[PDB]
């Protein structure tokens, strides 16, 4: 019953175009297209099965290609219709005007995604640098604290002895160095504190870039698919 | 962690001439010492110990000789400075401080581990930490391969040692293509044997006419005759390439190139002993981690009578804008390769703000039917149902898990998994081609999971158990086996191949077609498949490689593939395909596998393989998806490579100085004139720490090339916005004038060079197909090496200019032909035009097939002798499909009138010429020669899908070469297609001989 007017027949479309259509579909989703005789593609167990139409295995009872599909109807068809619902416009001029609009919107949105993706990468790299730097401050601070401990373990006996010899200049020399050591540790700790601050801010700046990107990604895919739909409409309407 | 920058300090690229250093004395004292940025540790220690006498408790200090310095490096490592000859600027200090300690521990192990850590860009101690038993077992277990290689290197010392250092740079076969052989005079070659006579080192010349078939000893024999005992060896003049193995002279690549180019082969005779003496005996030592302690009711998978079930508990968070997205869910899939073993199951949708599911997902798979290489691929997706009844689904983070571990244990209990960012351009909801395992960054979305418990530890069945025995078609099978790897295979052909699985052994090359006809979700079919591969005949290495891509995850299949390489893959081809062999390692389910062991064994028995093996892995150490795998592998290479570690560390230090220098120009000096930047380059390059690091090391582009002293007057920052450095070095070889005096290299920090590296690899493979098929289409696959994240080296081609450079300094359509005339006057004119036409054809065909970026006057260069070549490939395949949605195959290299005029020697009607007729025939022959080797190119591209190259992410991206090569058409139809593409692009001119039968 009827032929090329059939919703599931798609003609010259490639395996790749069918893979795009059958992507994430339910078992029984199918469509027929020209080979390289025609090829029925059937969605089953998360895969697209390619079944050659010679009748599958011989002899036949093929009648016409439509009788074969309708015999097994191979649940849901991928209709030519509703894809052609996307382009409302009547004439070639209204469609070309709309293709130019969408294509211009797509190129802007693409350049915005690219710019946003570069800032995502840079922020992600920078965050990793600061994390290594805080680990380096952590190891540095530990060494300077060990110096305090080591100075404390030694001087304890020497300062105690230096008082017996009335040498106030030597005790003041020792504790002047301990002041130098403590001030330095406070300078290193403060420098780590500030790096910890920048990282908290840049980690928040990363969440927001990720958020912004999860918003444009679906809108860029949809806009490209419309640009492409108007492009396909304009090829078929125009001279071949 | 890995070093944030290549600076002398944290947040400081270059230390000032003088710098204050905080010195932490062993008595608790702190001394500020003003040091020179290039001062050595011996000087600093001596100055500190002199100054320390002016501070309290000096009496507690021992001799300066009793101590060494330790400090925190940019890798957050506490490094002990045993090499006191090192300079303060080269220590990679986090902050300017030094702590004085007494040397403790195993000094030699510590020195070796630091040298390893330096080469690899990560401290060795980071591995010691790692909890994962798979990791620690890999570290210990790989040591078998290390031992094997080193023992096998001291087998026939010093020849086996010389064979490792300087391996024969030979072709895969002695069979000389008939067009190469006709350049010979009665199957004989004229060679020039140079000798460095003692004591004045005078260069003596000896021209010899000998059989091309002559083994290196026979060449020595003839040189002796022209005044018995093989006490001499041959070497190439101007580089470190030796003829140490008994291969016919013509089989050696250098010689094979000399014939074809009509070049005079210049060799050097030297004493076997003067080379053997200069070779140090390499000594591997068993590391600490091999000499230490660790490790402080079982069911078969086939006895588990239950379906597959996985519980998706909750996710910590997601980064989504709640005003733009409606709900979030967990998409999951059970995969064998990139093929689901059953339908993909989703959890219920929940709100963005509360990622919690506590849902068991039931899979249409019977637990015993799970194949060995089965994986759980998952993702957290967003769903926005704004317009019509239409909903946009976007992945947010993905993760993959091996359902069985390295010990064959089925996964059980509660599992937490840190998810990975979605790779740029990936629109699929799952990433089954991505790596397995948790993200090492713990500040990412973490997904809590829970697998079934079967009151016991479930193990995959033993191989003994799996061995359960429970005419018109002969021509159809051959037809299926000739088809390309990505050809459509119907369910009918599957069922047919599966039924004929036993006759399939007569055509072994059908194994990939048969393996894809197997139901991997059936222990019945797989058990049988396993018995077939066990007793399967071997296949060619170029066919076996397909079985190592993401389509073949099975360990028996991959095991079979590795054995074909072990027995049939020549070192020439391993070197040629190493890029792909390193990439497929990312597809490996586990750290310990037959592939990694084979490649390491080879890298450790051939230094030419070892060099590039190291660089391919070192270049990707910034990438957290593979840095643990690549790190552990590089540690085991560095531990057993011998003296090559020292030369690798000199290459690595030279490169860090170049990265830092270019980083300064790109960041700090960014808003400064060329003169100001050039003044800074000039003064920096003059520094001794810089001169020591960038002089006297091996070229990472070709380790047989010695980079001697820099010719600073020839070094410069290029006008391009990335600010590439043009660098020149003297070739320090005694006979450099016979090869090249100037070794010029472009250092680029900014652009990703991996696509150029691949395009240049393919061009070389194409050029080789053509030579072997009797076509002299001279290509220029210039050296290009990625050394890190968007950083690499490019080989400068001398006496070559862009078309725009030629067009300026002289313009009309004859300017190019006039330029070639001026550079090739008289007798040498014809050869210039022949070379242009031949090169021009190879580039025309190659670029049409690969779909390289559009050519213009700036990315097409011509050598003074006419040899045309392309530079800056950048893009390839269908790079314009997403951007403009046009369904076409572009002709990147449209031969302008300017090129036509050259080919036609300045004629009026350029296409009606015999010159253009011959040029067409070259193109047609080249196109069909690649189309016949289509399977190779498809495999090579398939083996790069996990690379992270933007334009190579799916098998649908490879479809482009299936179109340009017209694989779903007949050879005659494909040539008609090529001709039409040329005609449509050039607006006519392309013709042939006969239509119906296509016979002259
Ligand atoms: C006057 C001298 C003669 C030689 N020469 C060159 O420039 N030779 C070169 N050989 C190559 C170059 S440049 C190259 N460049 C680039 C970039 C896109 C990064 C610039 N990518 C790739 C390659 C590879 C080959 C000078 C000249 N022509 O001005």
């Amino acid at each position: 019953m009827s032929l090329q007017d059939a919703e599931w027949y798609w003609g010259d479309i490639s395996r790749e175009e069918v893979n795009e259509k059958l992507r994430d579909t339910a078992d029984g989703t199918f469509l027929v297209r020209d080979a390289s005789d025609y090829t029925l593609t059937l969605r089953k167990g998360g895969n697209n099965k390619l079944i050659k139409i010679f009748g599958f295995s011989d002899p036949l009872t093929f009648s016409s290609v439509v009788e074969l599909i309708n015999h097994y109807r191979l649940l849901y068809p991928v209709s030519k219709y509703q894809q052609d619902q996307v382009v409302k416009e009547d004439n070639i001029e209204a469609v070309g005007k709309k293709l130019h609009e969408y294509n211009t919107q797509f190129q802007e949105k693409s350049r915005e995604y690219d710019r946003l993706y570069e800032e995502y990468t840079r922020t992600s790299q920078e965050i990793q640098m600061k994390r290594t730097a805080i680990e380096a401050f952590n190891e540095t601070i530990k060494i300077f604290e060990e110096q305090c401990q080591t100075q404390e373990r030694y001087s304890k006996e020497y300062i105690e002895k230096f008082k017996r010899e009335g040498n106030e200049k030597e005790i003041q020399r020792i504790m002047h160095n301990y002041d130098k050591l403590k001030s330095r540790i406070s300078e290193i700790i403060d420098s780590r504190r500030r790096l910890e601050e920048d990282l908290k801010k840049q980690a928040a700046e990363y969440r927001e870039i990720d958020k912004r990107m999860n918003s444009i990604k679906p809108d860029l895919i949809q806009l490209r698919k419309t640009r492409d739909q108007y492009l396909m409409w304009l090829t078929q309407k125009g001279v071949r | 962690p890995p070093r944030p920058s290549s600076g002398e300090l944290w947040g400081i690229h270059l230390m000032p001439p003088r710098i204050l250093v905080e010195c932490l004395l062993p008595n608790g004292m702190i001394v500020t010492l003003e040091c020179l940025r290039e001062a050595t540790l011996i000087t600093i220690k001596h100055e500190l110990f002199k100054e320390a006498r002016k501070y309290p408790l000096h009496q507690l200090l021992q001799d300066e000789s009793s101590y060494i310095f330790v400090s925190v490096t940019q890798e957050a490592e506490r490094e002990e400075f045993f090499d006191e000859t090192r300079r303060l600027c080269d220590l990679r200090l986090f902050q300017p401080f030094l702590k004085v300690i007494e040397p403790v521990g195993n000094r030699e192990e510590k020195i070796l581990n630091r040298e390893i850590g330096f080469a690899i860009g990560m401290p060795v101690c980071e591995f010691d930490m790692v909890k994962d038993p798979e990791v620690q077992d890999f570290r210990r277990n790989i040591l078998n391969v290390c031992k094997e290689a080193v023992d096998l290197r001291d087998l026939n010392s010093p020849h086996s040692r010389a064979m490792y250092v300087y391996p024969p740079n030979v072709e895969s076969s002695p069979e000389l293509p008939k067009h190469i052989y006709n350049k010979l005079d009665k199957g004989q070659i004229i060679v020039v044997i140079w000798v460095i006579v003692s004591p004045n080192n005078d260069k003596q010349k000896y021209t010899l006419k000998i059989n091309h078939d002559c083994v290196p000893e026979q060449v020595i024999a003839e040189a002796i005759r022209k005044k018995y005992q093989g006490k001499y060896i041959l070497k190439v003049c101007g580089c470190d390439e030796y003829f140490l193995e008994k291969y016919p002279l013509s089989q050696y690549k250098y010689i094979r190139s000399c014939i074809m180019l009509g070049r005079m082969p210049n060799l050097m005779l030297m004493a076997k002993e003067s080379l053997y003496s200069q070779l140090p005996m390499d000594c591997f030592t068993m590391p600490s981690y091999s000499r230490r302690i660790s490790t402080a009711s079982t069911k078969s998978l086939w006895v588990i009578n239950s379906a597959l079930r996985i519980k998706i508990l909750c996710a910590t968070y997601v980064n989504v804008n709640i005003r733009d997205i409606d709900k979030i869910y967990v998409r999951t899939g059970i995969y064998h390769g990139g093929e689901p073993l059953c339908d993909n199951v989703n959890t219920q949708r929940v709100p963005c703000s509360n990622p919690r599911w506590n849902e068991w997902l039931n899979y249409d798979i019977y637990i015993p039917d799970l194949p060995r290489a089965a994986r759980l691929c998952l993702s957290i997706c967003s769903v926005k149902g704004r317009k019509g009844a239409k909903e946009e689904h976007c992945p947010l983070a993905w993760g993959n898990i091996n359902l069985f571990d390295y010990t064959d244990t089925l996964v059980s209990g509660k599992m937490a998994l840190n998810l990975w960012p979605v790779p740029h351009g990936l629109e699929d909801l799952l990433n089954p081609i991505g790596v397995t395992g948790s993200n090492p960054n713990k500040e990412t979305p973490c997904l809590e999971l829970e697998f079934d418990w079967f009151s016991s530890v479930v193990k995959f069945p033993d191989m003994s158990v799996i061995e359960e025995h429970a005419e018109n078609d002969k021509e159809q099978l051959k037809a299926i086996s000739t088809r390309d790897p990505l050809s459509e295979i119907t369910e009918q052909e599957k069922d047919f191949l599966w039924s004929h699985r036993h006759y399939c052994v007569t055509i072994p090359e059908i194994l990939p077609k048969l393996l894809l006809s197997v139901k991997w979700n059936s222990r019945d079919e797989v058990a049988q498949m396993y018995c077939l591969v066990k007793d399967w005949p071997p296949i060619k290495p170029e066919q076996a490689m397909e079985l190592l891509d993401c389509n073949y995850p099975d360990p028996m299949v991959r095991g079979f593939a590795v054995r074909c390489l072990e027995k049939y893959l020549t070192d020439d081809k391993l070197s040629q395909y190493l890029i792909q062999l390193v990439q497929v390692l990312k597809y490996e389910q586990y750290l310990d596998n037959l592939l990694v062991r084979f490649l390491l064994k080879k890298a450790l028995t051939n230094q030419r393989i070892g060099h590039f093996f190291f660089w391919h892995l070192k270049s990707e150490m910034h990438n957290k998806t593979v840095s643990q795998r690549f790190g552990l592998l590089l540690e085991s290479y560095c531990r057993a490579c011998g003296m090559y570690l020292k030369h690798l560390n000199r290459q690595v230090e030279a490169m860090e100085k170049l990265i830092n220098l270019t980083d300064i120009l790109k960041q700090e000096k960014k808003d400064e004139t060329q003169k100001v930047q050039m003044k800074f380059l000039v003064e920096q390059m003059r520094r001794p720490d810089f001169m020591d690091a960038l002089q006297g090391f091996l070229s990472p582009l070709n380790p047989a090339h010695q980079l001697g002293n820099l010719r600073l007057e020839e070094c410069r920052i290029m006008s391009s916005a990335k600010r590439p450095l043009w660098l020149n070095w003297e070739n320090p070889d005694i006979m450099s004038e016979l090869l090249f005096q100037n070794n010029e290299i472009i250092f680029k920090n900014g652009d990703d060079l991996r696509q150029d590296m691949l395009t240049l690899q393919i061009i070389r493979i194409m050029e080789n197909i053509w030579q072997n098929q009797g076509l002299d289409l001279r290509m220029l696959p210039y050296g290009c090496l990625s050394i890190g994240d968007c950083v690499g080296l490019i080989e400068v081609v001398r006496n070559s200019h862009t078309i725009m450079q030629i067009q300026c300094k002289g313009f009309n359509s004859h300017t190019l032909h006039q330029w070639l005339k001026d550079k090739n006057k008289g007798e040498i004119y014809d050869a210039a035009i022949d070379l242009f036409t031949r090169s021009c054809a190879g580039y025309c065909v190659a670029t049409f097939i690969l779909g390289i970026g559009d050519r213009h006057n700036s990315n097409i260069m011509v050598k003074d002798d006419g040899q045309l070549f392309h530079i800056d490939f950048g893009h390839f395949l269908d790079h314009k499909k997403k951007k403009f949605g046009y369904k076409r195959e572009r002709v990147p290299f449209v031969l302008t009138q300017d090129f036509l005029i050259v080919i036609s020697k300045g004629a009026q009607e350029c296409t009606k010429t015999r010159e253009f007729e011959r040029f067409q025939e070259m193109c047609y022959k080249a196109y069909l020669a690649i189309r016949q080797h289509a399977n190779l190119f498809i495999n090579l591209f398939s083996m790069m899908l996990g690379s992270g190259m933007p334009e190579l992410q799916s098998f649908d991206d490879i479809a482009y070469i299936r179109k340009t090569l017209a694989l779903d058409k007949t050879e005659q139809e494909a040539l008609e297609y090529f001709m039409k593409q040329m005609n449509d692009a050039h607006h006519g001119g392309w013709t042939t001989k006969m239509d119906w039968i296509f016979h002259t």
